[PDB]
């Protein structure tokens, strides 16, 4: 669609709103332009949602408990507050891990303080202290505890940092208080930041002067991969085939000892910039560890990343890098040969959280597809800067899109495929538009790396070309 | 690596040797993992009676709850009204979770808005959020009614919903006649079923409290039916079907079965079907009001009896044979309509199935959980089938409910080994199925992790899960099923007997070892 | 030994050590059994392509057939008529087997008589058996109609049914006006479905051949429906339900739904419901006749077209989406009734379920068997779901049918790896699921022994059985299910996707080994 | 009910019949009288069934293929004729066995010649010879073949005996022709006799000149136990605890070598008299082997049988007999103490085949129950002789009962429990009368022996006292 058509579509969609919401939402909708590379000249982001408009966003607790802390497999994470938050989020995110659940690993369990009104009236700090003792008795192999605060904690004036200090000293235990109450910030994003700072303040410096770990010149950490369907594993295997040693994975399949060893690495490899750029900058300031952004979606980006990573080391790693690329060349070329002819020219609209709305574009293009609209629930302008470079000229960009906007944009643009979340999936299927979940991978994946590209391609094809999409209209209508 | 013509997803991809070797190196190098022998020792310990006693001494820690929070139920209740938008005053993170929780169970869109209160509201309250939120919602999504509940942040800071909605109308954000029923739904009180009760009573109050002067009990010749928190489409449908079969005039108050099952025909329908506003306005004119799930409709009951002056019958949930009988007989008494031949025949077809399957069901032992009315109806039906419901867990149950179930159990020889637990969770239940092993669990998808744990102890200790309840996330389209009435009893019986026979076939499938009992005919 | 409070049946009783030792001693002492290494070798050989080639060279031996004999179908057809006694002229052992076969599938009484011809009748024929048999049956069981078929002994010796029945009336054994339709049903021709066709055509002739003079096509404004051999109660019910929903006047010719599902209320009802004699007498006055299973109603079609002068529409069995669409559109054309909103919505709800479940169904590979119409409808729907029906077996299929299914397969990319087999049995199919392993089998209870065989090769080679067809003997009440229409498609879809998900849960249930993919949400 | 009431009931029921059937059926219905011990003075049996009256009987093929031959596990049994007979009878009888099915054992399979019209016209002997070759190719570990003739074989003049001799000599294989066509006889019974003669003529004498078998004074065979649900195993275990050596089991879990070794035993123990008295008499005539009837239903009969069997041997076996009795005493006494109070005084009507209608009576009485009516499909007068002794004074006896008769007798007598077959089960359940299958044991069992009595008692109690039987009448009617 031409820039002029897209701009007209934006204004037509905004006509339904009351004035205040109309003026606000206009600032969060934009048309990509190569002459404007500074996103702060064309789109506003990381602001409050307008009331009543059916934002798709979550809260700070989802950012902290969901991605940063919850996946750390050998800690117990307490959803501290009433029963809702921990139950709705129990095992909804596919942060894959190896462990013996309930014994030495705990990711898919829901530990909670189950606040009742009495806890609102009298405070929950005594309950939290008793709860910690019960955790230690019943789960003796846990290697640390985190306290994920829900909305009431800060509102009633509880002091979980005092409980965490006192109980941690009593039990010689790492107990991490996280003030990620959902009323803080505007979205999941501030939860990331709060959770990063909690890692910094309570865990990361534990081994600052400990020299017992034997480091090598090729030690790296994977920062910001939550291992959805094994995504981080399908990345790690490549980094180590290339001669690197992945000392830590934050946070998918992660462990508290991995976190504590991360200041020993030579390079931090950041996949999800949005959620862990905070701790990466801290580690550079404090420990001198450089960090770099990379992208393991699709062969073009995976190859580019491996080369850029290897270039940070020496000729021996660059040699292994080219050996890895040569090994997998026939594999992804065969995926392209099978599936690109079946997907070439098809147009995709995306809406996801903080990374994937730009990070998966290369993988779609490796299959001959085109992303004609994208947007984020909770990205910041530095994300949109990176997005304008990846997206085509005159494409549609939307920040904190409303349900109404997304539906109306789709009706006009008529994409061949939509990639978004569970709250969107069933709307667009009913409209007859193939849909793929781009958070959960629709219970498939991995999608990272060369092995993940094959699954991604198979999945876009199975859904876009499925026989069901030809059957929505009854033959008598 | 991948072979292009046989691509592997995570299972079984990560069983390839290179992935296995990589995961072993990650563990040994950087995870500082407990030794496997120690993991095995602690696992075994967690299956023991000693562990169970410590586990049941918990007072502060909850592990793997079997309940959710109030506003989830208010949303489900609100969805049952025509062109009604559920609206939760407070934090938007809650609403993303409510929607996704129901998305995954019904595999359908779930529409709900927030008014996106943020940290600053702790200084000055959420009044402006309500004003702009109501106006934005009405304009954008064009509901005919907005049904307001609350998240816990709004309850703790103490927002006065009533004043805030009144002020939204006074200041012109919405027309004064636009219906905005509301209920305070604190998540730290009760559970999701309490939120349903609170929401329903608020909607009932909104449409009848101030207009009672012209009402006459019985003048519309109908019976009101209040379903409560209900997540099987078949249960709304079977109640309407049976009442229509009898020729009984009725109003189902909160009816989401259309909006939770729209066709995929090229159009998204945000709203469909539902209880009309007129049905709520006219409801005091019914002969009476029947509560299908009375153990979470106590506030509704007090309002229907105190204000509508209906003499709500003392009926259990219509599950199983006796309680479906009692429901039909009471409806017949109130309405004056006889029970028709079609329903009498349906009853005898259920009884026929009971006689046909009784030998495989007799003495089978079950652990089960869910909401109070669902659990007690399942317990009753299991007793009618000659089954033994040994571990009965209702995390959100209360002492009066427990007394009633204990009395049902004491009246039957099949209840002698049964215990009713309230306020306990699925980590408590995990211990019970190790220390006093039943044949099966009946529960929701969270039970799959208990089955996994029991198999790890050994095949002979495995307790298979039978999925009946809410949420069911790892099977497709079971939300279309029925658990109420004779139809629902037929469906439960069939599921139970064939779960038994499926497991028996598994245990006798071993060539020249156990297949002497791998009978073609059962 | 037994412990009184935990009594063991055969499984697991005979796994006790003393029984195990006893059975080892019997084997070693007296059975002269082949060594286990030789048993393993031969078993492995039976799983190879080499064995498969020898297996498919069979010309004389049949092993584990997937069909039965004509008179079984004649009995089922006769049961669908009001107060009608099925009566099989010939040997009584046949009738004991027909009744027990249907008893076990429907878990219901099955009434059928024999006239008990014995060896002496091979010299002089069965005329006297017919005379006394008809008189005894009418007097004792008081049917309003006796529907006569034959066993193979009566066909081989050549008893002339027509003359024997005429002579029974002439000599006063039954009243001349008492209806005794008949059909020759030789078990060495065709299969059970042929017997249904033969019986139905005989009943149709009996009531209409000699009374055509006054008939006028279309004058009763109804459509006749002929269901064929049908062993799911839901299939009779869904056809009647959809036609009533459309407001289409119809006559279901052979309707056993009532007599195969009587209530257990203290009375045994030998007869219930059924097509009336007036309905058969009046059927030539219908607008047309629709055959639900045309590939075994060829003789019926010739009579309906040749004598009633109906222009039988060219319709496939109404299974899956497209063929249910075509059935409703053709019924709408004939009747003048529009397809109502209720059925359009039901269609779109099936489509919705397809969109919801397509990612788990895509590319799944199936072996399947059954009767010709059922199989081709199952194939068609599998293709609509994006599934691959790779081994398609119809023991009682023919060359023209195979051509038609091959054309359906060629029209879809999902048919590229499929082969249609006719005249082959379940020992042939066993080879195919070893040499070209599918994900699942869809078939009747005889498939359980194939699943057992595949598991013995190894867990990774096991092909689980999904029970759809006839007979189903090792599960209870699946005969109540539906396979026709949108409702039947919804039930099949749900069963298929959840079989896939049950198997995945099984394969990912291993603690710290495969449970990384044991997802709560699917 | 008094004798006079029963006699009146009989006459009232027979009033519905035409004259010829009325006169016949009257001869097959009797009231037990202690003063008349000869069944040939009071009841007729083993006659043709009256046409059109819905007998429950089967045919000679069922008797031969179903019980005598089919259970022999390491032979392949051909259902020779059209497809029906073998398919309806496939795995319907629970003749339990240990083996590798399809490889060295074949009981639950259905091998058939699947006659078409061409085979009727030209005969099936050429097809049979080719079939035998295909069996040998595809099932090389089979240890013998039997040919179970269905109705058409004799009617078209085929010569299966010639095929069996020629092919058996060609292949050095035991191939047994059985002329059990369903038109022969009047019931399953003649199939037993034909099948017994086939064993005699084609298998039993194979080792007549073999002296290699290491015999002992305590060698026995179990004759006529078809191992329903393991019945023969739960009998065998007791005989061998008593010091005996069970050389053979006919035919449940049986093998062709066991049959061939049976003429080497010291005593034939006959459970099912009806089906196997023929070969037992032959073995006494030819080999001098004595035989005796026994009964392993319930503790009273099992104890009596163990003692009677032990009395045929020496003091060492008689001692072990009492040791076995003492071992199981507490077990069956605990069964009686639990279940007899729950069943005492309850009245049972039976209808079964050729043995169990009298053979299970003692087991019912061991639980305090009373058998008020019994009858057989196909018993002979020597069976009824034994029945009049077991049954009580004035009880009802019915031979080849018609469906109408059985229904009307039950309506009047109003038994508390009925034990019969699958064609009867669902009729009486609908009447509100607890029903137990007494052929298949309702997929339960074993019922033989001490271990079988526990299961039998559990099963009668679970059904008779089941809650479902109180619910047949709707409360509004
Ligand atoms: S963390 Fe973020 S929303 Fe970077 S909160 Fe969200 S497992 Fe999304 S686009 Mo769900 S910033 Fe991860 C994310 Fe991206 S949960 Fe997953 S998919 S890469
Ligand atoms: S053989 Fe006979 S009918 Fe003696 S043909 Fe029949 S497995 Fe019956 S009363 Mo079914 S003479 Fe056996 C019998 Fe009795 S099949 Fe079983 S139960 S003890
Ligand atoms: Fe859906
Ligand atoms: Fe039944
Ligand atoms: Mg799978």
């Amino acid at each position: 669609m031409s820039r002029e058509e897209v701009e007209s579509l934006i204004q037509e969609v905004l006509e339904v709103y009351p004035e205040k919401a109309r003026k606000d939402r206009n600032k969060h909708l934009a048309v990509n332009d190569p002459a404007v590379t500074q996103s702060k000249k064309c789109i506003i982001s990381n602001k409050k949602s307008q009331p009543g408009l059916m934002t798709i966003r979550g809260c700070a607790y989802a950012g902290s408990k969901g991605v940063v802390w919850g996946p750390i497999k050998d800690m117990i994470h307490i959803s501290h507050g009433p029963v809702g938050c921990g139950q709705y989020s129990r095992a909804g995110q596919r942060n894959y891990y190896i462990g013996t659940t309930g014994v030495n690993a705990f990711v898919t369990m829901n530990f909670t303080s189950d606040f009742q009104e009495k806890d609102i009236v009298f405070g929950g700090d005594k309950k939290l202290a008793k709860l910690i003792d019960e955790v230690e008795t019943l789960f003796p192999l846990n290697k640390g505890i985190s306290v994920q605060s829900e909305c009431p904690i800060g509102l009633i004036g509880d002091d979980i940092e005092s409980v965490s200090k006192v109980k941690g000293a009593e039990l010689s235990k790492t107990i991490v208080p996280v003030r990620c109450e959902g009323f803080r910030g505007v979205s999941q994003s501030l939860g990331h930041h709060i959770a990063n700072d909690a890692v910094r303040d309570w865990v990361l410096g534990k081994r600052d002067e400990d020299t017992t770990f034997a480091s090598t010149p090729y030690d790296v950490a994977i920062i910001g991969d939550y291992n959805i369907g094994g995504d981080a594993w399908s990345s790690r295997i490549l980094l180590e085939e290339m001669g690197l040693r992945c000392v830590a994975q934050w946070s998918g399949d992660g462990s508290i000892s991995e976190i504590e060893l991360t200041p020993k690495v030579k390079l931090n490899l950041v996949h999800c910039y949005r959620s862990m750029n905070y701790i990466s900058r801290h580690m550079e300031e404090k420990y001198g560890i450089p960090w770099m952004e990379y992208n393991f979606f699709g062969p073009t980006k995976t190859i580019e990343s491996l080369r850029a990573i290897a270039a940070k080391f020496d000729e021996s790693i660059q040699k292994k890098c080219e050996e890895v690329i040569a090994k997998y060349k026939p594999e992804w070329e065969a995926v392209v040969a099978k599936y690109r002819p079946r997907l070439e020219g098809k147009r995709v609209m995306l809406y996801i959280g903080g990374l994937r709305p730009r990070h998966v574009i290369g993988a779609y293009e490796d299959l001959g597809m085109e992303v004609v609209g994208t947007g984020y629930e909770f990205a910041h302008n530095d994300d949109y800067d990176r997005t304008m470079k990846e997206m085509g000229d005159s494409t549609l960009l939307y920040d904190d899109v409303t349900g109404y906007e997304f539906e109306e944009f789709v009706k006009r643009i008529k994409p061949d495929l939509i990639g978004s979340g569970i709250k969107e999936k069933f709307i667009f299927q009913k409209m007859g538009i193939p849909f793929r979940e781009m958070h959960s991978w629709d219970y498939s994946g991995p999608y990272h790396g060369f092995d993940g590209f094959a699954i991604f391609a198979r999945d876009m094809d199975m859904t876009l070309n499925n026989p069901c999409w030809k059957k929505l209209q009854a033959p008598w209508e | 690596s991948q072979q292009v013509d046989k691509i592997k997803a995570s299972y079984p991809l990560f069983l390839d040797q290179d992935y296995k070797d990589m995961l072993a190196k990650k563990r040994d190098g950087f995870e500082e993992k407990y030794p496997q022998d120690k993991i095995d020792e602690v696992f075994q310990w967690t299956t023991t009676k000693e562990y169970q006693e410590l586990n049941f001494q918990r007072e502060a820690l909850t592990v793997n709850p079997a309940k959710a929070c109030q506003p989830l139920g208010a949303v489900l209740c609100a969805l049952g009204f025509e062109k009604t938008m559920p609206y939760v005053h407070g934090s938007q993170g809650c609403v993303a979770y409510f929607r996704s929780y129901f998305n995954r169970h019904f595999r359908e869109p779930v529409s709900c808005v927030s008014d996106s209160m943020t940290e600053d509201a702790a200084v000055f309250g959420g009044q402006q959020n309500m004003k702009d939120g109501l106006q934005n919602c009405k304009a954008t999504y064009k509901p005919d009614m907005i049904a307001v509940s609350t998240t816990c942040m709004a309850e703790v800071i103490g927002d006065d919903l009533n004043a805030f909605i009144n002020n939204s109308k006074k200041e012109g954000f919405i027309p004064d006649e636009f219906p905005v029923p509301f209920a305070h739904t604190p998540s730290f009180v009760g559970s999701h079923v309490t939120g349903w009760d609170n929401m329903f009573e608020g909607i009932a109050r909104y449409f009848t409290l101030k207009s009672m002067d012209d009402k006459v009990v019985g003048s519309n010749k109908k019976i009101n039916i209040v379903p409560g928190f209900e997540t099987y489409l078949g249960n709304f449908r079977v109640i309407k079907r049976m009442l229509s079969e009898m020729g009984v005039g009725y109003s189902l108050l909160s009816d989401p079965e259309e909006v939770l099952d729209t066709p995929a025909d090229g159009q998204f329908r945000m709203y469909a079907g539902g209880t009309t506003q007129e049905e709520m306005k006219d409801a005091p004119n019914a002969l009476n009001t029947v509560l299908l799930q009375p153990w979470h409709l106590e506030k509704t009951k007090k309002f229907v009896e105190g204000t509508w002056k209906h003499e709500v019958p003392k009926l259990n949930i219509p599950m199983g044979l006796d309680w479906t009988d009692e429901f039909l007989m009471k409806v017949s008494e109130i309405s004056g309509q006889p029970i028709p031949a079609s329903l009498t025949k349906e009853r005898g077809r259920l009884v026929d199935m009971m006689t046909d399957s009784h030998t495989w069901l007799h003495g089978k032992r079950f652990a089960l959980w869910g909401d109070p009315d669902f659990v007690m109806g399942l317990v009753k039906f299991l007793l009618e089938l000659g089954c033994e419901p040994v571990h009965i867990l209702c995390h959100n149950g209360n002492k009066r409910w427990k007394k009633a179930v204990d009395a049902i159990l004491a009246a039957s020889p099949y209840g002698k080994n049964a215990t009713v637990y309230i306020g306990k969770d699925l980590w408590h239940l995990r211990s019970l199925v190790f220390t006093d092993k039943p044949d099966f669990m009946i529960g929701n998808s969270y039970g799959k992790f208990i089955q996994r744990d029991t198999l790890h102890k050994g095949k002979e200790f495995e307790v298979p899960l039978i999925r009946i309840g809410f949420p069911i996330f790892d099977r497709h389209h079971l939300h279309r099923s029925t658990t109420l009435g004779y139809e629902g009893a037929m469906q439960i019986l069939t599921t139970l007997v064939n779960s038994i026979l499926e497991r028996l076939d598994e245990e006798t499938r071993g060539m020249q070892a156990t297949d002497y009992n791998h009978d073609l005919v059962r």
